[PDB]
RNA sequence: UAAGUGAUCUAGAAAG
């Protein structure tokens, strides 16, 4: 109701904060928000804005968000239909383009999840700018998204995936390993 | 400073620009006045003794 | 002539809107983009420094300016704030004026009157970072993010403008419902209220909904930013409510809990479609009109509530940018599907496209309605609809769209469903 | 649709090449205005002639 | 003209806030500076020396009242904010005086030029704005000191130096510093 | 109106005129500590980047000292002190090339 | 190392 009885995301965020729900229920709240976002036909800036507001507000909310994210890619991602999944990815990208730290945990794991990842990447590209985005990625530890070590043609799959959605540096990586 | 509206009515002619029909407020001393509630007579209770 | 021709393209294969067969050609002339809208033209000139200077000089020659009264009597956009509105630099201001003069010279006054009081000249420069303009009822502030200080989190209302080559969200464009549109809305509300001493509360409510829907469907994204519009909505809604309460000869705030208004007609209520229970953005009106702004301190919104959060129509309307992006996606998808069908030799079924059925502009579903062949010959229809205003007494409030050619651009059954929930559930009601 | 049109226009403005650059003083001027009384001052003779063309 | 810049001693400055030989002696007493510097010195408002090599031979640098007038302007209206200069020395290093001499230009030119030189010196010397600080006295009751502390914390510059106990009374006469 | 922010008047408004201060406001205020990250990144990106006079000063000091000495011990006449001072100056000059 | 305090309009009777 709060989410839907609010013009901008900011207002919604404020309303949520008014409630002052316990550090227990923050995760639940986040989940609910995510669900709501999914429900809407396409990705809205509103939800993202709300998330940002929450995130800035407190470390516990950040933690909750992180937890939610973990839950998603791990166990709740494969349940969603495509459009919804895409929307979710976009939202996550938005969150991660600025507010979140790029911390990401990613042959077997490739159906819905892979497409979600792709969507996220696209979102990031849109927000940032390709080269800049790449640089940012490099800056963080990032072993899951781009594993540096060759590991006997395991990076080939990743490269292929990257190629499927217009991206760079993969080729360079491939060259490096031989 | 955020220039709160608390400060406006305290120094009207200063902090507020174009004040009109504004009366002047008071600006006071502090009231050390101690009343005994335990039925006792002339006691330094709430405060502390001199040095010497 | 030549420029016009270039804009058009060649006759055998003309350009689409704002596209050119080459970049060099586009570069050549000072004018870049044109669009007349219904006798309200929009010209984007892109000058170099040398070019600008010459123009300025010419202007000076025409009309000497020793006291410097060119910034004075210059159409700037009061809706925006003093920092983000067009800055009055003695170069930039002069340049715009010169341009305007040139334009005026180009047409004879006898054929059409291009007045300075009518006109507006925004100028992007090293000193002016906000390319501002009002189109169609929107006030758009295009602010490139390279010029922006800290590239803050994308708000709601802002369209992130995208570079088509690199796919980068390279600029921002902030929206606000132009004051004229707000005024129009207010007028409409007044009309609805006036000449309604009788009317069945429900009829009035319906009218209000229609008005509100028109307002919100037309500028979905662009409402959020404009506070005046929000205020008006709050006021308008309240007025509407009071109309109903006027009928019942009271207006005692307890005797009309939101139940009676927002409850749908299918539980005996009026079934209004509120946009009033929003906590409006308040701000330092000292620093609001002046300089710069941020969303701090919410104002009350409309009523005393029993912690009954009545949902708001806006959250059930897909903001325009999103819609456009969706359209871009699903039309491409549709095309792909068609191609596939062709390859495989089949008629493309409407059950396969289900999923992206009520998604797009025009809504995908405009292809496969059972009366399409005839509407393909109805060309120049939008214009006709627009011009309807001058033929009819009471006009369409949804002139901008048209169901048959576009499909239902909004849907509000979800809202209906949720209002009841907000009001406790059915039992409570 | 008008909002769509507006969006398109915005995109175009963004998508013009070197449009936001201000290194060499590339001054972009957006002029907007009404063609005042454009309906109210058509001559019918001239109009007729114009029509005859099309 | 080339003029240097260096801050005076904090104690010295404080003293200042609260006959050439005599002046020199005083200076020595204050900061234990060199005697040459003392001899050259001639200050206002802060400090102005005339300590090059050739000035003792030269008669151009001699008669420096007019010159010092120019400096006063600089002191009044500094470089950073066009706001007054404080706790600064100004020792001359060299003076570019031409062969041709005219009383109208020589003085007038110096007037701007001196100020400019001063500004340059300031720039060189890692300049910093100095805001003032109010010394504060508050006289809270006993139990409200924490509140006061909190308030102080909330303001940017702030320092509770000592919470003096006002005898025979509840009051905690708390000395403070708060930037104006 | 409180801190320039409340709605001017309760009438007209068609609303309570109540004013919750937002908790997005705080967020907006704060990220110079937590925007901060961006700033840090920027910093990281751009992170890597007279003797004669002194001699003269010394000479002057020496001269002053000499003068003081003269004042202290038998030099009411100027010629003597001046002479000695001159000599000292000469010596100094010799020392510095 | 520091979030989350407060601002809350109204308010019906006659005749037409
Ligand atoms: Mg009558």
């Amino acid at each position: 109701l709060v989410l839907k009885s609010s013009l901008s995301g900011d207002e919604a965020a404020h309303k949520l904060l008014k409630l002052k729900i316990a550090n227990n229920l923050k995760k639940s709240v986040v989940d609910i928000i995510i669900k709501s976002s999914l429900q809407e036909s396409t990705f809205s800036k509103f939800y993202s804005i709300l998330s940002e507001r929450m995130i800035t507000f407190h470390r516990s909310w950040q933690t909750a968000y992180n937890e939610t994210f973990e839950q998603n890619y791990t166990q709740d991602i494969e349940d969603y239909e495509t459009d919804q999944l895409r929307i979710l990815g976009k939202f996550w990208g938005h969150l991660i383009s600025y507010e979140f730290l790029p911390m990401d945990c990613l042959e077997e794991s490739c159906p819905q999840g892979r497409i979600f990842i792709k969507f996220l990447f696209q979102e990031l590209v849109n927000e940032l700018g390709l080269d800049e985005l790449q640089l940012r990625l490099n800056s963080s530890k990032l072993d899951g998204m781009f594993p540096l070590e060759g590991d006997a043609e395991h990076i080939r799959y990743s490269i292929n995936f990257f190629t499927a959605i217009g991206l760079g540096l993969l080729t360079e990586d491939m060259r490096s390993r031989l | 400073v955020p220039i709160r509206s608390e400060y406006k009515v305290a120094f009207p002619h200063l902090y507020n620009s174009r004040p009109r029909s504004v009366r002047i407020p008071w600006y006071n001393n502090p009231v050390s006045c101690i009343i005994q509630n335990d039925e006792e007579y002339d006691t330094p209770a709430l405060f502390f003794d001199p040095s010497l | 002539q030549e420029r016009a021709t270039d804009l058009a393209g060649p006759a055998n294969n003309p350009n689409e809107f704002m596209q050119f067969k080459s970049k060099e050609v586009e570069k050549a002339h000072p004018i870049r983009l044109y669009t007349r809208y219904l006798d309200r033209i929009y010209m984007l000139f892109h000058f170099e420094e040398d070019e600008g200077e010459e123009l300025t000089d010419e202007y000076l020659a025409e009309n000497p300016d020793p006291n410097f009264e060119n910034s004075i009597g210059y159409n700037n956009r009061k809706c925006w704030p003093k920092d983000s509105r067009m800055r009055l630099i003695r170069q930039d201001v002069n340049l715009g004026r010169a341009v305007f003069w040139e334009i005026q010279s180009r047409v004879p006054t006898s054929l059409t009157s291009i007045k300075w009081e009518n006109a507006f000249v925004s100028v992007y420069s090293k000193n002016n970072p906000n390319l501002l303009f009002s189109m169609c009822g929107f006030e758009v502030r295009i602010l490139p993010r390279q010029r922006m200080e800290e590239v803050v989190s994308n708000d709601e209302g802002v369209w992130d403008l995208v570079d088509e080559r690199t796919k980068q969200r390279t600029a921002k464009a902030y929206l606000k419902v132009s004051e004229e549109e707000i005024k129009k809305f207010d007028s409409r509300i007044r009309g609805i209220l006036m000449a309604s001493g009788s009317t069945t509360f429900t009829k009035v409510a319906a009218k209000w909904n229609t008005s509100l829907i028109s307002l919100f469907t037309y500028f979905r994204e662009a409402i959020v930013a404009t506070e005046p519009l929000l205020d008006i909505l709050v006021k308008g809604e309240t007025r509407i409510q009071n109309r109903v309460k006027l009928g019942l000869n009271s207006k005692m705030p307890t005797r009309f809990p939101p139940a009676v208004f927002y409850t749908p007609k299918e539980l005996g209520g009026l079934g209004m479609i509120s946009a009033s229970h929003i906590l409006i953005p308040a701000s330092d009106l000292s620093w609001s009109k002046q300089t710069d702004t941020g969303i701090t301190h919410f104002r009350a919104g409309m009523t005393h509530e029993d912690e009954k959060l009545i949902p708001t129509i806006f959250r059930y309307i897909t903001t325009w940018e999103n819609e456009f992006l969706d359209s871009q996606r699903v039309w491409a998808e549709y095309a792909t599907k068609r191609q596939e069908a062709i390859q495989q030799n089949r008629r493309l079924a409407f059950e396969e496209l289900e999923g992206s059925w009520d998604r797009g502009i025009p809504r995908i579903s405009t292809l496969f309605q059972r009366d399409r062949h005839t509407l393909a010959y109805d060309r120049g229809h939008r214009i006709r609809r627009e011009f309807k205003q001058y033929s009819l007494e009471r006009n369409s409030p949804f002139w901008w769209t048209n169901s048959h050619h576009d499909g239902k651009l909004w849907n509000l059954n979800a809202y209906r469903t949720d209002v009841i929930q907000a009001l406790g559930g059915i039992e409570t009601i | 649709i008008p909002p769509l049109l507006v969006y398109k226009w915005t995109q175009g403005i963004n998508n013009l090449s070197e449009i936001w650059d201000v290194s060499r003083g590339q001054s972009a001027v957006l002029l907007e205005t009404t063609l005042g009384e454009m309906a109210e001052k058509i001559d019918f003779t001239l109009l007729n002639r114009l029509l005859r063309l099309i | 003209i080339s003029v240097a810049a260096e801050p005076m001693d904090s104690k010295m400055i404080q003293d200042l806030s609260r006959p050439r030989k005599l002046s020199k002696i005083l200076r020595t007493e204050y900061g234990w500076d060199s005697l040459a510097s003392r001899n050259v010195w001639s200050f206002y408002n802060l400090i102005n020396d005339t300590l090059p090599d050739e000035i003792s031979p030269e008669l151009l640098s001699k008669y420096k009242e007019q010159i010092i007038q120019g400096f006063y302007w600089a002191v009044k209206e500094g470089p950073l904010a066009e706001e007054p200069i404080y706790g600064v020395q100004y020792k001359l290093l060299s003076i570019s005086v031409p062969s041709d001499v005219n009383i109208d230009v020589m003085k007038s030119q110096i007037i701007p030029l001196m100020k400019k030189a001063c500004y340059v010196g300031l720039l060189t010397a890692i300049p910093i704005l100095l805001e003032p600080i109010y010394e504060v006295d508050i006289t809270v009751h006993a139990p409200l000191l924490p509140i006061v502390e909190e308030l102080m914390k909330k303001r940017r510059g702030s320092r509770i130096y000592k919470t003096i106990k006002v005898a025979g009374t509840p009051l905690l006469e708390v000395r403070g510093q708060v930037p104006v | 109106s409180y801190n320039g922010i409340g709605l001017k008047s309760a009438k007209g408004s068609s609303t309570s005129g109540h004013v919750q201060r937002s908790l997005a406001s705080n967020n907006r205020r704060r990220p110079q500590g937590s925007q901060q990250q961006r700033q840090q990144r920027q910093n990281a990106i751009k992170k890597a980047s007279i003797e004669t006079h002194m001699e003269k000063r010394e000479i002057e000091v020496q001269v002053s000292e000499l003068r003081d000495r003269l004042e202290e011990e038998e030099t009411l006449s100027e010629e003597q002190i001046d002479k000695k001072c001159e000599a000292l100056r000469a010596k100094l000059t010799n020392e510095w090339q």
